[PDB]
């Protein structure tokens, strides 16, 4: 009735401490906050569960 | 009106949500990290001279 709470640092996980990577990241919009978003709305569906 | 997204974490969840009004609960606003302090280079004793 649950699985793991699992979570993404988007720029952590893209970038690895880059400047340059970052600055063509942010290139791409909302990418990372739509990720996170996401994540979130599964761990709150595992504590409803 | 306005919002100063730096001055406080009530700024930046206003300035994250898009809205000057939160009705309630917990939010992700951002990551963080800790900033490191000096440099550390290390170097081979002993070259061929």
């Amino acid at each position: 009735v649950s699985m793991a709470k699992t979570s993404v640092d988007c720029n952590m996980y893209i970038c690895g401490d880059s400047t340059e990577c970052a600055n063509l990241l942010l290139q791409y919009g909302s990418f990372c906050t739509q990720l996170n978003r996401a994540l979130s709305g599964i761990a709150a569906e595992q504590d409803r569960n | 009106d306005a919002v100063d997204c730096s001055q406080n974490p009530l700024a930046e969840l206003k300035c994250s949500v898009k809205s000057f009004e939160i009705d309630k609960g917990i939010y992700q606003t951002s990551n963080f990290r800790v900033v490191p302090s000096g440099d550390v280079v290390r170097f081979p004793n002993i070259t061929n001279l």
